[PDB]
């Protein structure tokens, strides 16, 4: 895992390039990713 | 016999976090 930098990160099949930082959102055990208004993936979960 | 379902029969539609939307 790398954090604070650019990178094409892959989540069970999710795929984007950018920066992660942490998350302020409260997800819930059956949510995996968020997305947002725009329908874009805005928050991912670690899988490991 | 029968009866009136009000408000049941909803799920939350996929594996995704939303909020204020
Ligand atoms: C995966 O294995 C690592 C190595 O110990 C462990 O720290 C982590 O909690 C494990 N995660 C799951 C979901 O089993
Ligand atoms: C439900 O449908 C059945 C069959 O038409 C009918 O006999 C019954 O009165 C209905 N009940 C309600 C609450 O609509």
């Amino acid at each position: 895992l790398v954090k604070n930098k650019c990178v094409n990160f892959n989540f069970n099949g999710l795929t984007g390039t950018g920066v992660l930082t942490e998350s302020n959102k409260k997800f819930l055990p059956f949510q995996q990713f968020g997305r947002d208004i725009a329908d874009t993936t805005d928050a991912v979960r670690d899988p490991q | 016999a029968y009866t009136n379902s009000f408000t049941r029969g909803v799920y939350y539609p996929d594996k995704v976090f939303r909020s204020s939307v």
